[PDB]
């Protein structure tokens, strides 16, 4: 039939079928999330693994297309040590009126972070973990890309240590790694990100997910029994907020971070490991804040003394990237618009 | 003009300043483990 077709063959994982280009051998589950398997692979032309992500209907409705687009113009054109590099991007349909599934081609990493985070950690790998993310967080934000949704199963790790941020976050607008400011509607600004790395850092020296809420109002209650309920001075936003869930859910007084991460989750060791254990609880005294007046940035805690020991120009003053699109946050179309406007992504 | 060299293998990075390259290469020297 096809002179194309004899480009690609298929290989079956579980329900799944990935019909790839035949440079890609050897495809394996890797892992998988709510869009399904990833896999290792070799490139035959490359010589090198890889990692390759289907996406099956990235424009099934409109948020799911909308996040598409965003993910491939952006992962086009970030280039950072700390965040997934796309190697190729293509699709085994011959034209638009076929074009349904989208494979992305990245680099291969280990693990992710959530295999580590239940692991035991010195501070040396902890704070050099942190230390990368705060380089993509603020590459990412160079650009005007606030992540808003951080979370240790969407960064990956290698047994070097070295650690890959995978997305970019929701478009402009489980909870357990979202900021307040984001899950009570007020505006945010680019340190709402810096809640996450907090409770990614909580996460590590804990063993275990911080704020775990079930709903959306135990996610809220689960933060204030912790960190104690804030200021009036920070009732901004909505008036109807103002008073929703707030000015008489029960009152409360959070309890301090000596009693939060007690020495207990860190190794008293020597001097040493006692001065790193007062440097991080400091930290984290920082970022896990409420009040966004009051929360630290991401360039201050990057010359943080828990996390400037790794400090190099090489990685912190990288070139900003270049988006083509900058509509790209605030494009609203139908899903043919969509199908069409990711299907010559894809093509070019 | 940049005298200290940092020596692993397929990194020929370089730094004019002592203490530089010590955490550069501590972070050569960087390794964790994990369970799936
Ligand atoms: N490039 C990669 N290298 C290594 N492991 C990867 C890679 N991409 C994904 N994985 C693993 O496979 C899982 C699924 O990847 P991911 O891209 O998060 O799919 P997803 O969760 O369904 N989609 P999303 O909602 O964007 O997070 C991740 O949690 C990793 O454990
Ligand atoms: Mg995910
Ligand atoms: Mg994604
Ligand atoms: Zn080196």
């Amino acid at each position: 039939r096809s002179k194309r077709d004899n480009n690609f063959y298929s290989v079956e994982i579980g329900d799944s079928t990935f019909t790839v280009l035949k440079r890609y051998q050897n495809l394996k589950p890797i892992g998988s999330g709510a869009q399904g398997i990833v896999c290792a692979a070799y490139d035959a032309i490359l010589e090198r693994n890889v990692a390759i992500k289907k996406l099956s209907r990235p424009f099934q409705n409109q948020t799911h297309a909308k996040r598409a687009y965003r993910e491939l113009v952006l992962m086009k054109c970030v280039n950072h040590k700390n965040i997934i590099g796309l190697l190729n991007v293509f699709t085994p349909q011959k034209s638009l009126e076929e074009f349904q599934d989208v494979y992305i081609v990245m680099e291969l990493m280990d693990a992710n972070l959530c295999q580590v985070i239940q692991m035991e950690l010195d501070h040396e790998r902890m704070s050099y973990l942190l230390y990368q993310m705060l380089c993509g967080i603020k590459h990412l934000h160079s650009a005007g890309i606030i992540h808003r949704d951080l979370k240790p199963s969407n960064i990956v790790v290698k047994s070097d240590c070295t650690l890959k941020i995978l997305d970019f976050g929701l478009a402009r607008t489980t909870r357990y790694y979202r900021a307040p400011e984001v899950i009570l509607g007020m505006g945010y600004k680019e340190n709402v990100d810096i809640w996450s790395v907090g409770c990614i850092m909580g996460e590590m020296i804990k063993g275990g997910v911080l704020f775990p809420g079930t709903d959306h109002i135990d996610q809220w209650n689960k933060v204030i029994e912790q960190l104690g309920t804030p200021c009036p001075e920070f009732m901004k936003k909505l008036q109807p907020t103002v008073r929703t869930y707030v000015e008489n859910r029960p009152k409360y007084a959070g309890y301090s971070f000596e009693k939060l991460f007690p020495d207990v989750l860190f190794p008293a060791d020597s001097e040493h490991n006692k001065l790193k254990a007062s440097q991080a609880r400091d930290l984290l005294s920082k970022m896990l804040v409420i009040d966004a007046s009051k929360r630290i940035s991401v360039d201050e805690a990057l010359q943080h003394p828990y996390i400037n020991v790794w400090y190099d120009p090489s990685e912190a003053e990288a070139p900003p990237p270049k988006i083509p699109d900058k509509q790209l946050d605030e494009r609203e179309h139908t899903i043919e618009e969509w199908k069409e406007l990711i299907y010559k992504e894809v093509m070019d | 003009d940049k005298p200290f060299l940092c020596t692993a293998p397929g990194c020929g990075r370089r730094f004019t300043n002592e203490d530089h390259l010590a955490v550069h290469k501590r972070k050569h020297e960087m390794t964790l483990k994990f369970g799936p």
